[PDB]
């Protein structure tokens, strides 16, 4: 059975970006209901149960593109005095409204710190290496939630 | 944020 909309597959696979390996494991998810990111998705539509593959996703097509925008430069005395704060340094963070705005250190200079409020991976291109384990018609319950059983 | 962050987040 090939691998389409409304199927649920089992993958097998390793993430790299800029040759580092940030994650690896198994998963099945209902194809076609943006479970995973639409690149790996698009990767994935029309192979066959058995079949291995490298698919290189693009930043657009993953966690999106780097916003300029999210880098910003926040005083040092609105951290916690009990942390360190250095470059690669992550924080939760809230804007005033009550937003979460989690964060990543990129350098500080004196009182003042540049902070970076875009995920991680924004701006990186993500490469898949996967293995289609199985293919397999939904149930109307799996169908129902949009998404595939536990 | 243009001029807002250094008054808009609070770091926990
Ligand atoms: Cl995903
Ligand atoms: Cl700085
Ligand atoms: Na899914």
């Amino acid at each position: 059975m090939k691998v389409g909309q409304d199927k649920v597959v089992t993958i097998r696979y390793t993430l790299q970006v800029e040759g580092e390996v940030l994650d690896q494991g198994e998963l099945s998810y209902l194809h076609g209901h943006r479970n995973l990111i639409p690149g790996l998705e698009e990767a994935l539509e029309g192979r066959e149960e058995g079949e291995a593959f490298q698919a290189h996703v693009p930043a657009e097509k993953a966690y999106g593109p780097h916003d300029p925008e999210g880098v910003q430069v926040v005083p040092l005395s609105a951290f916690p005095e009990d942390a360190e704060v250095v470059p690669g340094a992550q924080f939760y963070a809230q804007d005033m409204e009550g937003n979460p705005m989690p964060l990543t250190v990129v350098a500080v200079e004196g009182e003042e710190v540049t902070v970076d409020f875009n995920h991680p991976l924004a701006g990186k291109d993500l490469d898949f290496q996967v293995e289609v384990v199985k293919v397999r018609e939904a149930t109307p319950e799996e169908l129902l939630h949009g998404h595939a059983h536990p | 944020f243009i001029f807002g962050a250094r008054n808009k987040v609070h770091i926990y």
